RNA sequence: UUUUUUUACUUAUUCAAUGAAGCGGGGCUGGACUUGCGUCCAACUUCUGGAGUUAAGGUCC
RNA sequence: UCGUGCCCCGUGUGGCGAAAGGGAAGCCGGUUAAUAUUCCGGCACCUGGAUGUGGGUUUUGCGCGGCAACGCAACUGAACGC
């Protein structure tokens, strides 16, 4: 059985949400 | 109409007029009406809004600035939120 | 109807705790003598369980869900009360009047919170009281 | 034991409440 | 007790400038310098305090506004072609 | 094969912006028209002078 | 530990330029032919460093009180932010 307590906390990537993760930004060096 | 039902409600029934006394009055539950004046802060608002929503009091909002208000309850002051705790003899309730 | 009543959850917004998260334990509405206004005896989170994820030990696990409680006779002008409820049945008369006059009465009533508190938090119910706010 | 039996007293608890909810 | 016959705030600059100047300069200086009603708390309290800039002391908000009033007639004018606009938009 | 006219293009050259961050083309989903399935157009936040950061989690080891 | 690697971050670039701008901290008494907030005497302060003692906190781990404004000799707080 798993912990009651761990939450999930999904991030929204939309436009004026959540700051963007780190992509692969080879293209644009 | 909502002025001339004011107007009933100040000469027959009993309200309190600003923004502690209304607190008060939905705290204590006995609150009929609330009015809220249009340029009152957002804030005020909200707060107000959930504290109807809690007690369970229906919620006008007067199109009218604080200062219109006021002169609709019949005083020389504004008023941005007042509470009706007795309706008297009008049908403010009835809407 | 009134909604300030036992197992009301509501929101400090003046003195230390402000911004905690507490319970009614007792509601006031014709005051006292020493407080002549409408006010609760309420209890509520001081320090809130940390965060807890999944490659934690159990060891880490059991030190960050720990839960420092407090009591608190307060204004209802310094509350924000809210739509959630916390029905405990340990904290029922936990506090009253002259627990607020004897150190050792507030100890033996914050102890019992805290148990109480901790029983609720690691049933994995009542997780909105449980999480801090952000302000 | 007894950490994990007062956690599920507290749980039945909480889901029997909510069963019964719903001038000088 | 009225102290000068039609001057007024004018008064100050004495003979200078000429009638004609001083009567355009007085209609500014005696909107730049009147109080205003807030429209957001209701108090009569909103002043200039550089041109185009209007704060209210009471509840400290502070409006772009017109040069010498607080609100212009051309702004006036396009809120209300604004609104109309936006409605046909959203109808 | 060459001379004129206009009429497209991009690789020289020129200008601008940025922390060189999301360009171009597909896929997925939804909506419109169309032919009876090709286009174009959209994904994402609007009552509030709050907060937003050290990935939560899923699944194989 | 496939041991001779991997990860995070973005903000740019240095120096000179004020004995009236900004700025850590010293007062009183006495003393010489001539110096003194600089010397002598008394009584202090600032900045930085090391490491003790007392006191505090903690077996409800990171203080308690006041409705509140806030108080009290203490009373953890990196990145990144306001
Ligand atoms: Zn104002």
């Amino acid at each position: 059985p798993k912990n009651p307590l761990l939450e999930k906390r999904p991030r929204n990537f939309g436009i004026g949400q959540d700051i963007q993760p780190k992509r692969n930004l080879s293209r644009m060096v | 109409s909502i002025g001339a039902k004011l107007a009933l409600v100040i000469k027959s029934g009993k309200v309190v007029l600003g923004y502690r006394s209304t607190l008060k009055a939905l705290r204590s539950g006995k609150a009929k009406l609330i009015l809220i004046a249009a340029n009152t802060p957002p804030l005020r608002k909200s707060e107000l809004e959930y504290y109807s929503m809690m007690s369970k009091t229906p919620v006008h909002h007067y199109s009218g600035t604080n200062i219109e208000l006021g002169t609709a309850c019949g005083k020389l002051f504004r008023c941005s939120t007042m509470a009706i705790l007795d309706a008297g003899d009008s049908d403010i309730l009835a809407d | 109807m009134k909604f300030l009543k036992t197992s009301r959850v509501c929101l400090v917004t003046r003195g230390r705790y402000a911004g905690k998260k507490v319970v009614i334990i007792q509601p006031v509405d014709q005051g006292t003598k020493s407080h002549p206004y409408g006010h609760a005896l309420v209890a509520g989170i001081e320090r809130y369980p940390s965060k807890i994820t999944r490659r934690m030990s159990k060891a880490r696990i059991e030190k960050r869900s720990k839960i420092k409680p407090f009591i608190k006779v307060i204004n209802y002008n310094h509350l924000m009360p809210t739509r959630y409820t916390l029905e405990l049945e340990g904290l029922k008369a936990v506090i009253n009047a002259d627990t607020f006059k004897e150190p050792s009465q507030r100890e033996e009533a914050k102890k019992t919170v805290k148990k109480v508190l901790e029983d609720r938090y690691n049933s994995g119910k009542n997780r909105w009281f449980f999480t801090p706010l952000r302000f | 034991r007894q950490k994990m039996e007062a956690a599920a007293r507290s749980a039945a608890e909480a889901e029997a409440a909510e069963a019964r909810a719903e001038k000088p | 007790s009225k102290r000068t016959k039609k001057v007024g705030i004018s008064g100050k600059y004495g003979t200078r400038y000429g009638a004609s100047l001083r009567k355009l300069v007085k209609k500014q200086e005696v909107t730049q310098h009147a109080r205003y009603t807030c429209t957001f708390c209701g108090k009569n309290s909103v002043r200039r305090t550089a041109v185009g800039i209007w704060s209210c002391k009471s509840c400290k908000k502070t409006m772009a506004g017109g040069a010498y009033t607080v609100s212009t007639p051309a702004a006036a004018a396009m809120r209300s072609t604004l609104r109309r606009l936006r409605e046909i938009t959203e109808a």
